[PDB]
DNA sequence: AGTGTGTTTTTTTTT
DNA sequence: CACACACT
């Protein structure tokens, strides 16, 4: 323990070297302290980057990658006598003292020659902490492991504590053991095993993979599993991209027990700490940031009554003209509120829009443009997914042994907008399943053995080609599209994308696509192939942390979403009210009778025009604007 | 066992090999592979029967292909040189056409359509979300017997990087890619399909008109978006299909 | 292809024409059977080569047969004052190959 | 051999003061003593268990804090490991609590005639089988004043997310729904041993439920000479108890944001043991147990450790005089009200929900009392939130689906490795609701099922062959809307919706709903939205609601006296039948005497409802304008 | 007393 | 890995 101990000694310099690490572990214990007085009491995680403590000892800084089973044990311990010297509120939860609370190191920045990818990951390189960052496909469910067992005779006053570290939260690989409890202690004695002050951490077995375009053509994403033990529990869902800070190490003694013989080595990733990075492009795991600066800005011109239309034209910036549709999409974008009543019936604020176009009318695109734009973009094709898989899947997992709940999009849709391309192609199955629970934004899922009713509350965007190649005026829009009006009625907004051509606008399509066309790519050389390159990103974790750009219009619009809470407006209910006395029996037949549906619609509708205004209730111009841009829409104009 | 041995009437025996840290991960699976390893011997777990497989000393392509292309020109500076010298000559690129397609007699502006579909359509990555699609995918409508068959087996020929196929021999469900369950584990696995390799690849298939007309509408959105996108069982993968 | 429960994965299962290939292949009763499956042997015999690739089998057999298939006129009996394609009741690019 | 912390549990202490509380705790501090009292419930065995109070404790401590004592923070201790604290209460009742002490008249000298025998021939009585209860616990405090008045802080259930591993130690409370209730299995508890030579009856007692044989004897005559004492089950003198586990749903607003839902076992015994059933919503108590594995489970997969979470106290959830409800729906002509504040947001179809509350109660007959409503109703318009509102203010209320794969009555025997049964979707449905969704589409073998249920109030499981007829008379409402979305009121009343006209004819009943751009209603129903905006309880009108438990009640006095047509109706409805018919043959669906039985049921049902049978005249005409006004609707 | 040995229907996918 | 059986 010489080494051990110097180790420690060193840790314990590095920690007066920077001083806001121990402010910061400062600063959590009083969080601690008075959230105890109050919850969400953080764990005793501290989080030092690699490029932390690299100046002043390069030994040391090396060394936790050599060997980092070696340097973070002792970096740990230094690291939680210091806070028990430091915390100085002993007496409080002392029935936790005994159970001992560990403190737990963390990492920010790129290892680079530690932190490659998954696949990258070899043999060549094992028992050193690395860094990867990868799609989570499986995640297992959580199961406390007993370390330290808390056993007493009452007789005794000795309260003897066994504890177990085996396999996984051990780094000496101490031998295994199994935590009998002996009924005669030592001296025959009773040995009563106290529940409680036995330390449990609840663990999990997390595989990774890779993304698939990072992945060569023809090769499977590299998955690798992954351990957390009620320090790190479930910040994510699978299928996110994620960056995990782990050791390679191996166990089960590589399979070669006595014989076959030629069996893999079983190896395994050990995470002590994870930077979750969901976010497209590697952007904020769909976590807009804010600022005050950020705050006060904007707010400015959502005085001006431009700032709606500005926004609209910011969006598909691509794309040339549909004006009225970058409208309906940014009013798609920002979410209404939930009216919630004191029964079953509890009213959505979700927006549901359908469109139909012709091919190539860019709607694809636009749907991609939607998926890139929202945060979690639940989207596909008629063909591209099952409905049932997609909907949910109650089949049963092998590992689990029992009957699963596996929905490919519901549950993803829930919580987030989502969308739907060509949902004339789609599964007449799933058509009818989604039929009423988007109007109800909830799924029974009572099929099979398990009847867990789960909500499916989202926002949805849906464009389906015509039946016909495009839209015949001749034909009825319902022989244009055979899609029943069931649910169809259930769409906030309608659309009908027609690619007429006329010679202005064609001469605007074809110099928009021009201009797009040879454009360089930001910067690179003028004669440079396309590089899409994995940008190298050092940052990470903590390190990671009139026109419009477009990710700064998503965080204030998420920023919106977080504060703007309009309410409806009895000038604005007025406005509808006056509105719907035509709108539902309107003298021209525009087809799909309104019903009730719509005026709910319009209802959501002006809320987010409000929420656009950044008003903290609804306003009759919103309720005007809404309604007519509903009857622009309806009108087929 | 050697594709072209074939043993009339064998099913094609094959055998396990191993292979070191300095020979692993050399060579792709449907490539052939001239091999020089001791003959192995192992207990799988039937009486003194024991699993043969091979312990490799040396690697070598039977199909002599070179491996992933990392840019490192092994045609170095000098072929590259006639390569743009070819590239400086204009008549070259007629050159290109006649010499595709052998005893087609003419078509030269169907070659040379060819040659540029072939050639490969720039991907441009706007700084916007959206990104200028580069691959296209020709089609090929006439009378039959008219070589078009061949013409595409033989284009198919030209460049591997993407893999001839034809309509009904490929799978209807999961043409672009088929989810198959693996045998030790009961979930559905996603399986390349045909446009998973033909991505990164220009790809020729036959009976177009033959083939069932619900899965094709599925080709056109995954060629439009020149990924493959899946939420099928539950599964959300997304893959590219440059092809 | 066969599933094989036995060794727990898809095997091949002896395609006919592969059987066909290195000999004679003898057809009968062909004008009767199915057409999606006279459109499959179209694109067998097209390349002499079976190509399959289905539950994971993309393997592609060398099919070298030389084949003669067997038909009856439209109600038995060829009409010579009607055209072929009239007294055959098959597609035109079959007779065409 | 293992190292020891010291810890200031101060155990004998919290022993001693839980013997002061329990001698100390009074009926008149609760509001002689209330546990000398319990002590007496023993001696008689009124009961068959004794389950410690923690509100008993909080004014325990609440008096001790008046005293001054510090009572050793009894309530946080317990909470932290109350297991141990259990069985400090097994000692203290069984140590310090005196034996019973009284006379009984019999039913418990069985076990005495066994606790007899132990004297004579010669603890040696196990103090489970000295005395027996089943002692739980339930909770102390909740959203009041005390854990210094602030969130959480234990007490306050919460959903199985919520549940970590340092909370094994500590007593639990949670939130949600029973997915599923197993069967109650004897537990052997303490065995008693029988050998052959010798006789002697010693006691061991499991806690493992896996029980080793011990294959010897303790005797001390077998011991010596080298007889053989093997020790022999004696069941009867062995000690069992009914044993269930049930897995808990946490809520689905619980979970968090696209996450699934988490279920975790929980096991009874004793008093709770057979009491329980999935269907309900339960906020529970419990101490927090981890299960040790059966062995090489955690070789192989690490400590892993798993838990079977017994829960001490249950609490299901919401699921007041019963005249007084009489008397206010006297005042309220619950007949008028309910239909209309029964769906207030609707605002509309009047006729119709004065209807379905005559669905509700059904009717009951001696040879079956079915009304067998059909909502063919206008689609996009109602019937989904008009539908689902019965099924959470009635009990056994079920918003099935008819299509849409929302699930139908698929048994699963063959659930477990064994073949144990298991119900379907429609054996769900009973006699409460059954409410079908997306009724119009559905599978056609699921409609000739149900068909047949519904014809025979039975369900056939098959499979194993058994007929499990589990239904009864169930009240049923129809999703179906008219294909397409728009009706013909030209042709095809029963042809222009998929169901088919067998089907149709089976309900007794069947109505119309549809929506006209004619008047400005749309303006009325727009006030009511913007009611519920700004005024987010409901549009305000005279709608006088009727709560749900004040309409179970109503439901209950619903059924009243058997009320016996009268003949005079008899000859009014044969009448009225008649016409019904004449009038068909002038249309489109002939009258049929199963029709005219459902026009009785609803006579009956209307009259046993609130009013009598007496002539029953008034009530027949009520039914019969619902029924015209039907068949108006159907015709338009 | 030697020493050995055992426990973790559905749903697409064909077609 | 490690604990009940069947002799060792
Ligand atoms: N212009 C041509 N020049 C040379 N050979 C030709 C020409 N047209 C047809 N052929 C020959 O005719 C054969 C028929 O074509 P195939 O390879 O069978 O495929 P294909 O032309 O697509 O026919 P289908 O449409 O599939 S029946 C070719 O293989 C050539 O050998
Ligand atoms: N009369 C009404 N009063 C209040 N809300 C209404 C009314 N009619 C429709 N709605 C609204 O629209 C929905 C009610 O229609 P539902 O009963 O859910 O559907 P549906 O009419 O069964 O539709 P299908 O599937 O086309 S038969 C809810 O979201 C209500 O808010
Ligand atoms: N108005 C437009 N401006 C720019 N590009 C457009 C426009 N309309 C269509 N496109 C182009 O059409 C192509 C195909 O569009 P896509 O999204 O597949 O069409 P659809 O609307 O039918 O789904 C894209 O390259 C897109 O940029
Ligand atoms: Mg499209
Ligand atoms: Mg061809
Ligand atoms: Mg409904
Ligand atoms: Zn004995």
């Amino acid at each position: 323990d010489a080494v051990f101990g110097d180790r420690v000694r060193r840790f314990q310099e590095f920690l007066d070297t920077f001083t806001s690490y121990r402010d910061s572990v400062r600063s959590i214990q009083v969080y601690n302290s008075n959230n105890a007085a109050n919850l969400n009491i953080l764990p005793h995680r501290i989080i030092i980057s690699l490029d932390d403590l690299r100046e002043f000892d390069r030994s040391f800084w090396s060394g936790i990658l050599v060997e980092p089973a070696y340097f973070i044990p002792p970096a740990e311990k230094a690291l939680t006598d210091l806070a028990d010297s430091m915390d100085d509120v002993p007496h409080p939860n002392a029935s936790a003292v005994s159970s001992r609370h560990p403190w737990k190191l963390s990492f920010k920045g790129s290892f680079g020659a530690h932190a490659l990818s998954p696949r990258t990951l070899t043999a060549q390189h094992l028992n050193k902490l690395v860094s990867v960052e990868g799609i989570v496909t499986k995640t297992s469910l959580v199961r406390p492991k007993l370390i330290r067992s808390v056993h007493y005779a009452a007789k005794t006053g000795r309260f003897h504590y066994r504890d177990y570290t085996d396999a996984t939260t051990t780094l000496t690989t101490r031998i295994p053991t199994p935590a009998i409890y002996p009924t005669e202690d030592t001296e025959g004695n009773k040995l009563t095993t106290e529940y409680g002050y036995s330390t449990f951490i609840d663990h999990q077995r997390i595989t990774v993979q890779e993304m698939p375009e990072m992945a060569p053509a023809g090769q499977l994403p590299r998955s690798i599993d992954v351990i957390l033990d009620d320090d790190l529990v479930d910040k994510t869902k699978p299928g996110d991209r994620v960056n995990v800070v782990g050791v390679f190490k191996s166990l089960g003694a590589g399979g070669m027990n006595q014989s076959n013989t030629l069996i893999g080595f079983k190896t395994l990733i050990l995470g002590n700490t994870v930077y979750p990075l969901h976010a497209r492009s590697t952007g904020v795991a769909a976590r807009q940031m804010l600022t005050d600066f950020d705050i006060r800005n904007i707010n400015k011109l959502s005085k001006k009554k431009d700032i709606f239309d500005i926004l609209s034209q910011s969006l598909a910036p691509s794309i040339y003209g549909h004006d009225h549709i970058k409208k309906a999409i940014l009013l798609m974008l920002m979410g209404g509120v939930e009216k919630n009543l004191e029964n079953g019936s509890h009213l959505r604020g979700d927006i549901n829009i359908l469109m139909v176009g012709d091919p190539s009318t860019a709607k694809s695109q636009l749907l991609r443009f939607v998926l890139n734009t929202a945060s979690l973009a639940i989207a596909t094709t008629g063909r591209g997914s099952s409905g049932v898989g997609l909907t949910a899947a109650v089949t049963t997992d092998r590992e689990t042994g029992e009957r699963r709940l596996e929905a490919g999009a519901m549950v993803l849709a829930d919580r987030g907008v989502v969308c739907i391309d060509e949902f004339d192609k789609m599964t007449d199955v799933d058509r009818v399943a989604i039929h009423e629970v988007m109007e109800q934004q909830t799924v029974t899922i009572a099929k099979a053995g398990i009847h867990t009713t789960l909500n499916a509350r989202c926002s949805v965007i849906a464009a389906a080609n015509p039946v016909f190649g495009q839209y015949d005026v001749n034909r009825d829009p319902h022989q244009n599209i055979a899609l029943p009006d069931s649910l169809l009625s259930r769409f906030d907004l309608l659309f009908v994308v027609t690619d007429d051509i006329n010679e202005i606008r064609d001469r605007s399509i074809s110099e928009h696509v021009l201009r797009t066309h040879r454009y360089l790519p930001p910067g690179y050389l003028e004669g440079e192939p396309v590089r899409e390159r994995l940008n190298l990103s050092l940052a990470v974790g903590e390190d990671a942390d009139k026109l419009v750009t477009i990710p700064f219009l998503r965080k204030y619009v998420q920023y919106a979403k977080e504060r703007v809470i309009p309410q409806l407006t009895q000038e604005a209910i007025n406005v509808i009210v006056k509105n719907y006395t035509d709108l539902r029996n309107d003298d021209n037949t525009k087809k799909s009778p309104i019903t009730a549906r719509t005026l709910e619609t319009l209802i959501r509708l002006a809320t987010a025009h409000a929420k656009v205004r950044l008003s903290k209730t609804v306003n009759k111009v919103d309720a005007k604007v809404a309604a007519n841009l509903l009857r622009f829409a309806l009108l087929g104009e | 066992e050697i594709p072209e041995l074939v043993p009339v009437g064998e099913m094609p025996r094959n055998l396990t090999m191993t292979c070191d840290r300095y020979l692993t991960n050399k060579v792709i699976p449907g490539t052939r592979v001239t091999i020089v390893g001791i003959y192995s011997i192992y207990n799988s777990k039937g009486v003194a029967i024991r699993t043969p497989y091979i312990k490799i000393l040396g690697i070598q392509s039977d199909v002599e292909t070179s491996s992933i292309w990392n840019s490192v020109t092994m045609f170095t500076e000098e072929e590259e040189e006639e390569f743009l010298q070819l590239s400086r000559n204009p008549k070259l690129y007629e050159i290109l056409t006649n010499s595709i397609a052998p005893s087609i007699f003419g078509n030269e502006d169907i070659k040379k359509a060819i040659v540029c579909l072939l050639m490969g359509g720039s991907k441009k990555i706007l700084p916007d979300g959206m990104r200028l699609r580069g691959d296209i995918n020709v089609l090929l409508l006439g009378d039959p017997g008219t070589a078009k068959s061949q013409l595409l087996k033989f284009v198919e020929k030209v460049s591997p990087i993407a893999v001839y196929t034809s309509g009904k021999g490929s799978s209807a469900a999961g043409l672009t890619a088929s989810v198959q369950r693996d045998p030790m584990t009961r979930e559905f696995y996603l399986e390349g399909g045909a446009m998973v390799l033909a991505d990164g690849g220009v790809v020729c298939i036959d009976e177009f008109d033959k083939m069932r007309d619900e899965d094709r509408v599925a080709i056109h959105e995954a060629m439009e978006q020149q990924t493959i996108s899946i939420a099928k069982a539950g599964i959300t993968t997304v893959l590219n299909s440059r092809t | 292809v066969r599933k094989d429960p036995i060794t727990k994965e898809w095997t091949l299962e002896g395609g006919a024409l592969v059987l066909a290939d290195k000999g004679v292949c003898l057809i009968d009763e062909f004008d009767k059977m199915n057409d999606q499956d006279r459109t499959s042997i179209h694109e067998a015999m097209e390349q002499q080569s079976i190509s399959i690739s289905k539950a994971g089998i993309v393997t592609t057999l060398q099919a070298r047969c030389s084949i003669i298939a067997a038909a009856n006129p439209n109600g038995g009996r060829y009409n010579s004052t009607l055209p072929l394609a009239q007294n055959v009741s098959l597609t035109e690019p079959i007779l065409s190959r | 051999a293992l190292p020891s912390i010291q810890l200031p549990v101060d155990y004998n202490n919290l022993f001693n003061e839980i013997t002061d509380f329990l001698v100390t705790f009074k009926q008149d501090t609760l509001s002689g003593p209330k546990y000398m009292a319990m002590l007496q419930k023993v001696a008689n065995r009124e009961l068959n268990s004794v389950i410690i109070d923690l509100d008993d404790i909080l004014q325990y401590q609440n008096e001790k804090f008046l005293q001054g004592t510090q009572a050793d923070d009894l309530v946080s201790a317990i909470q932290q490991n109350a297991n141990h604290f259990t069985e400090l209460f097994c000692r203290a009742i069984d140590n310090n609590m005196p034996l019973p002490t009284k006379e009984i008249d019999y039913k418990d000298d069985v076990l005495d005639v066994i606790l007899n025998q132990r004297r004579l021939r010669n603890e040696l009585f196990p103090p489970n089988l000295t005395r027996r209860y089943f002692l739980y616990f339930k909770p102390l405090s909740q959203n009041c004043a005390r854990r210094y008045r602030k969130k959480a802080i234990s007490s306050k259930p919460l959903s199985v997310r919520q549940i970590k591993g340092d909370f094994l130690g500590q007593l639990i409370t949670v939130r949600g729904i029973i997915t599923r209730v197993s069967d109650v299995k004897p537990a052997v508890e303490v065995i008693a041993y029988t050998c052959d030579q010798c006789g002697y009856e010693v006691f061991q007692e499991v806690n493992s439920r896996t029980f080793t044989p011990l294959s010897e004897c303790t005797s001390e005559e077998c011991s010596q000479n080298q007889t053989k004492g093997q020790l022999f089950m004696s069941t009867r003198a062995s000690k069992f108890s009914a044993f269930q586990e049930c897995k808990i749903q946490e809520l689905s607003q619980q979970v968090p944001v696209g996450h699934i839902p988490r279920s975790l076992n929980i096991h009874v015994n004793g008093t709770l043991v057979r009491s329980l059933s999935p269907g309900d919503i339960v906020d529970v108590t419990g101490i927090f147990l981890p299960a040790p594995y059966t062995g090489f489970k955690a070789l192989k997969a690490g400590l892993l450790t798993e838990t079977y979470l017994e829960a001490q106290f249950v609490r299901q959830h919401k699921k007041d005089v019963e005249e007084r409800v009489m008397e206010l729906i006297t005042s309220g002509d619950v007949y008028n009200r309910l239909a209309k504040s029964i769906a207030p947001e609707i605002y509309g179809n009047l006729d119709v929900k004065k209807a379905l509350l005559l669905l509700l109660v059904g009717g009951v007959d001696k040879r079956r009392g079915d009304i067998n409503v059909c909502l063919m109703g206008d689609p996009g318009v109602a019937k989904s939130q008009l539908l689902k509102a019965i099924c959470k203010i009635s009990p056994r209320g079920v918003y099935t689906t008819g299509k849409g794969s929302s699930g139908a009555a698929v048994m699963k025997d063959p659930v477990t490795d064994e073949m144990i049964l298991e119900g379907g979707a429609l054996v769900l449905a009973d006699n409460g609701i059954c409410c079908i969704d997306e009724f119009d589409k559905m599978d056609e073998s699921d409609r000739t099922a149900i068909h047949e249920v519904m014809e025979q109030q039975t369900i056939s499981i098959s499979k194993a062959g058994i007929n499990t007829t589990l239904n009864a008379r169930t009240s049923i409402l129809a999703a179906a809307n008219p294909l397409y979305g728009r009706y013909n009121p030209r042709l095809s009343p029963l042809d222009n919706i998929n169901l088919p006209a067998a089907l149709l004819s089976r309900f007794d009943i069947l109505f119309l709903m549809l929506d006209i751009p004619s008047r400005d209603d749309d303006e009325k129903l727009a006030e009511h939205v913007t009611y519920v905006h700004m005024h987010n309880k409901q549009p305000d009108l005279d709608f006088t609601p009727v709560e749900p438990s004040k309409m179970r009640e109503y439901i209950a006095y619903a059924k009243t006296k058997r009320p016996v047509m009268s003949e005079a109706v008899n000859d009014y409805v044969v009448q009225a039948y008649i016409r019904l018919r004449q009038d068909s043959k002038r249309s489109f669906g002939q009258a049929t005497p199963r029709t005219l039985l459902g026009i009785i049921r609803l006579s009956q049902a209307l009259a046993k409802l609130r009013l009598a049978d007496m002539v029953d005249i008034d009530d027949v005409e009520e039914a019969l304008r619902l029924v015209r006004v039907s068949k108006e609707s159907l015709y338009q």
